[PDB]
């Protein structure tokens, strides 16, 4: 149970961190940030789509033998994070100034998402 | 389902100095349409199917940089144009901002001038597919690859 | 038919006509694609608070409801609940002129929220006559309420068309006045590329200088406004009421939809653009044409032309399939036209309003 | 062999109530009974004051809702939520006076892109016939919306009329099949309940009481 | 139609960089699905305030700052021969909400436009505290009654009367709130622009000629469309119930500035000092922008200028006929054209246009 | 709104005098000067200017000779008729560099060259195709001509 909860929250924090990095930017090598708060409106989407997946499975698992359910859950949440990231970044991804930033933001996103697999 | 083979590249490698000279001496892909050696080169793949024509114009136009400008390197996935231009180290990212903001013929021109200056190594079929579509996501992905590789090798 | 449908395609230059709590443009996902949105409340306020509204509706001839005219009817609609003396007392306290004194102009029907409120007053003066507090003593405690209804009895058309004023001295369930026009959320017909203005604030005493930084999201785009008018409800809330008058109001609504724009950041972005298209059509049921842009319109030569085209092409195949019937008229600034006739083409907006005013007859 | 009236709810944005006494006004994934009753009530022209017609309408009819997932360019578009920051200037401080606040704020969730197909039928204790309902949803008297006045229709209410034994079998006749169904009538081989506080307490305005949907899942 | 005055300007600029990003890139904006080079409206506003023409014809511009520690010194210098330093300190302290310590550096909440005239006026009014002592809140309540008397002193501001101001702290949050009166849009190009890049070097006299990495500067030419709008009544109110004619004079000054003034960004190195090629002014009951004339990005026939003028005139005809507008409309163009229709009066010179404005569109 | 093949037929049936007057012409603009041209081309396009240029081109090509351009209908197996490029290629008398120069020519000049080619080629082709290409005579049509010639020679 604790593992399922921490997985969900983990993917949430992955997405939020990625979008926040896309917002504020990276100062060291002078990557300019967008200047918009997209993490908060995307977290709500993530939450809305998550209420359908996590309680539903958590209600119906054989805790003794159900880590593969947790695995498909990881897959679904991963795809969700990808989709929501690209969707949230989409209207601002036409100016090279911001494309250079979203390269790194996406990179950190996939870093975290990579760190979520067992 | 019809794909343009890598054979084209090989053909370009094996083509004589005369016709290659006729091809390199070109400003725009439409002027590439103007010359016959091009039609003789691109027929097998081929030119007579309009679905392929634009893609062929771009590919051949890029190859027209030189016989050994674009260096093919086999691969999980091969080195991409962004990664290639980044690895070269001769390209400034502003000119790629230009490349992503360019329109129609201009971008191809800008692209060619880059290749000649870069002498890049890459997997040719990837560049071929990207030139086949060359949408907004191909541009964006190009810039992403370049920026990320340059940031990762600094 | 009972319902009037108003469809507007209007293009906006780079601006920000509506913000959220974090100073970002309001949006809405349609067809899986993000669309910039202008909330219905913003549009409806922009209309209701406009000068045109104040001229043609704020000062309408049917804005004043004279209670002395409603003497008889109020007696027979509330005769089941109250005694006649109580009613006469209430009207005498509200007008406040007792005499009857038949105006020689006794109405036939009464507005619902009116009987709703004055019924409440009847109840209050009844329990006030039971306690019993004298007329002055109770008129002292009902001052705010009496004034509150007195100001409402001079804004008939405003309440009838836009609803009550969010702070009207209304209590009863009948006092909840809706309609009569419904304004929908204005969404863009296309997927929008949002721009981010990156501004500074120069200090005139240290121009060296550390710059005050700031950001603000803005975007241009072609919006589709939809609105409808329930003529029966408008006649009932002005009851009254002849259909022709309701149409005369409907024209004002059309004009306001075709012209009025929210004032958000118009001092710095100035998106004072007029509607490039507006179509009006009568129907037994209100229908938005939003699914014309369910598939996001992509720019050929701008977003406006393919939006007009998408709208017309949608109306062609979809119109007859649904219960649209007739009649319809369209005023635009550019061809093509819908291949289907039975949609009269109007050169000017005034001709369109005149068309609406004549119940859609040619 | 019951008679069913089949309606469609297809706005670009939708809103269906959930328990709330605050500014934040949430929605569900599908229409509520109170919502549909208010809808038909609007179509029929039932005012808010007369408890009689409201009670009659509520006792008379029963609903079944099917969630139609959107498909365009052979691509599935799942439903999504909105959070509209909705302010009011000059709102009521008190129910009686003319005193007001400068600004109040509310948050209102909307539903895009949602479409529904709804089949309704008559109870045995019916006080009206399905024909009146048909004639009503074809030519409404009050403006119909889903379920806020801001949200209009893009497809007519009336979709059709049919004869059938089950509400599911009644829904199968119409095009978007495969959606989940929430009905007030049970079908064999189906078990799951779904609790919701959406049955309007008509005697006491304006509050609601608990009820449960029967859930049917297709493919 | 005679409350709002609408100013439309088509002006072509030679290769330049009149407004930059945070990455020193040209400010841009997407219109009609096409990229347009943009000039900030704030940039145009400040370019006007700090212009020589403004100084000659309108007066002194407002002083926007947060540094009250410097502002106290300035006010003590310019008002010291009229008032006592303690009175000035109490004045500025009341207006800003901060305290004048005689310290080195004390800052305000945000950048605030200060006009020395109204501050002197507030010194005179706070000199009434030297009389029979009113509580500061009392004095505030007294000043609340007549706001017009405060707005009369704004004739030494005008840029505040035009662009407005907002206060968060001090007494200015209740007395200094100015709303109107000029609505200006961001100048966008009527056409699609692919910005060029200047690849420059810097020759080192003690090392060069030698190798060096290069620098970049994004620049571009383009036909910009500026739009402005003045609410005459709001201006009259903002100036303390000033006459209409005065507001129209100020309006003409705004016309001239919008037609001639160009932001001084990168002008030492690019020098795009180009005059407007078209200026149309029309009176209306409701503001009206002709930006949708370029919603379809104009394509070059003989440059971008002529088809821009043409598109503008066509769209103006369409809108004017469609919505039945009746000006009060006059157009001034340098180029020979085929414009139309009566009565959008053609003015041969700019001064005749300004004169046409001064006489309320009847001239 | 399209020019028929009848013109060709008309050109075939016209007397030797007018044909002599038309044949001896240097430029398509000089074709306007003579009346027999107006009499010939009167039914099809005058005074609708949209066809005029095209007509000037077409007749000019026809001005090569009475039986220079030999018309051959498209075979049911052919699906498309023999094109001008394919014709000039099949003739075998034409060198590709002159078609290069043909694609590089501008306005009147190209027509001058084209006629000169036809007389030397005696080509067989589907006349409506050549007419269609001559109606527009854009860059794409030129390049297509070259395509047909070069490709025909290389493939056969």
């Amino acid at each position: 149970i604790n593992e399922i909860v921490t997985v969900g929250l983990g993917y949430k924090t992955a997405l939020r961190k990625a979008l926040y990095t896309f917002a504020e930017g990276f100062k060291n090598k002078d990557f300019k940030g967008a200047g918009v708060s997209v993490h908060e409106t995307a977290e709500r989407h993530f939450y809305r789509q998550s209420e359908l997946l996590i309680p539903d499975v958590l209600a119906n698992v054989n805790f003794s033998q159900a880590d593969e359910v947790i695995a498909d859950l990881r897959d679904k949440l991963h795809q969700l994070c990808e989709m929501l990231f690209n969707q949230s970044v989409a209207p601002y991804a036409h100016h090279p100034k911001l494309i250079s930033t979203l390269a790194l933001a996406r990179a950190t996103l996939y870093k975290h998402l990579r760190e979520l697999k067992p | 389902d019809e794909i343009d083979a890598m054979a084209l590249y090989r053909a370009w490698q094996q083509l004589d100095n005369g016709s290659c000279a006729q091809i390199r001496r070109v400003s725009e892909p439409d002027e590439l349409r103007d010359i016959p050696a091009f039609y003789r080169l691109v027929q097998p793949f081929g030119w007579e199917n309009p679905r392929h024509q634009q893609a062929l114009l771009r590919m051949v136009f890029c190859l027209s940089a030189g016989k050994n400008v674009i260096r093919h390197q086999d691969k999980t996935t091969g080195i991409s144009l962004g990664r290639a231009l980044a690895n070269s180290g001769r390209i400034n990212e502003r000119r790629i901002f230009q490349l992503i903001r360019a329109d129609r013929t201009a971008d191809m021109v800008q692209l060619r001038r880059l290749l000649t200056h870069a002498e890049p190594v890459l997997d040719w079929p990837l560049m071929a597919r990207m030139l086949t579509w060359w949408g907004k996501r191909e541009r964006q992905q190009l810039l992403e690859d370049f920026v990320l590789t340059t940031n990762k090798n600094a | 038919s009972n319902f009037i449908n108003i469809h507007v395609l209007i293009s906006h230059s780079p601006s920000c006509l509506n913000r959220d709590d974090m100073n970002m443009q309001k949006d809405a996902i349609f067809g899986g694609k993000r669309r910039v949105r202008i909330s219905s409340q913003s549009l409806k306020r922009a209309m209701r608070k406009s000068g045109y509204y104040a001229q043609n509706i704020g000062e309408s001839s049917l804005r004043t409801i004279h209670l002395a005219q409603l003497r008889d009817v109020l007696r027979q609609k509330l005769g089941e609940r109250f005694d006649q003396k109580i009613i006469d007392k209430t009207l005498a306290l509200l007008s406040g002129k007792s005499v009857d004194e038949a105006e020689k102009i006794s109405a036939d029907a009464v507005t619902p929220w009116v009987v709703g409120e004055i019924a409440w007053f009847c109840e209050q003066v009844a329990k006030a006559e039971a306690d019993n507090l004298d007329d002055k003593k109770l008129l002292k405690v009902l001052k705010e309420d009496i004034a509150a209804i007195r100001v409402n009895l001079q804004q008939g058309v405003d309440i009838a068309l836009s609803g009550r004023m969010a702070t009207s001295g209304m209590m009863t369930e009948l006092g909840k006045v809706d309609g009569a026009m419904s304004i929908a959320h204005a969404i863009t017909t296309h997927q929008v590329d949002s721009d981010i203005d990156w501004f500074t604030a120069v200090d005139d005493l240290q121009e060296q200088g550390s710059a005050h930084l700031g950001t603000q999201e803005f975007s241009s785009g072609v919006f589709y406004r939809y609105a409808n008018i329930n003529l029966a409800q408008l006649q009932e809330n002005l009851g009254g009421a002849s259909r022709e008058q309701a149409l005369e109001i409907a024209t004002h609504v059309v004009h306001m939809l075709a012209t009025e724009v929210p004032g958000a950041k118009q001092r710095t972005y100035a998106a004072f653009n007029p509607a490039d298209m507006v179509m009006v059509n009568f129907s037994d049921m209100p229908l938005s044409m939003a699914n014309a842009f369910e598939k996001a319109v992509k720019a050929k030569d701008g977003f406006l032309q393919p939006s007009i085209q998408a709208f017309n092409q949608y109306w062609d195949r979809v119109a007859n399939g649904y219960g649209l019937n007739g009649a319809a008229a369209q005023f635009s600034l550019s061809d093509v036209d819908p291949i289907t006739a039975q949609v009269k083409q109007m050169p000017t907006l005034e001709q369109l309003k005149s068309w609406v005013r004549n119940n859609g007859e040619a | 062999m019951r008679s069913y009236l089949i309606l469609r709810l297809a706005g670009p944005m939708q809103a269906w109530g959930q328990p709330t006494f605050e500014g934040t006004r949430p929605t569900g994934r599908f229409p509520t009974r109170s919502g549909l009753l208010g809808l038909l009530g609007a179509c029929l022209g039932i005012q808010r004051d007369d408890t009689s017609s409201l009670q009659a309408l509520s006792e008379s009819v029963q609903f079944a809702v099917r969630c139609d997932e959107l498909i365009l360019d052979d691509r599935r578009v799942s439903v999504t939520g909105l959070r509209d920051y909705h302010t009011v200037l000059g709102a009521r401080e008190d129910y009686r006076g003319l005193k007001s606040h400068e600004t109040i704020q509310t948050w209102r969730e909307y539903l895009c892109d949602a479409s529904f197909t709804v089949a309704l039928w008559l109870t045995p204790h019916a006080t009206m016939v399905i024909s009146e309902l048909e004639k009503a949803v074809l030519k409404p008297r009050y403006t119909p919306y889903l379920g806020r006045r801001s949200c209009p229709l893009t497809h007519p209410l009336f979709l059709g009329t049919c004869q059938a034994s089950d509400p599911q079998k009644a829904l199968l006749n119409y095009e978007p099949v495969g959606g989940d169904i929430y009905s007030e009538e049970s079908v064999t081989g189906h078990h799951l309940k779904f609790t919701a506080r959406d049955e309007p307490m008509i005697t006491l305005p304006r509050q609601f009481a608990s009820r449960e949907w029967y859930v049917i899942k297709g493919g």
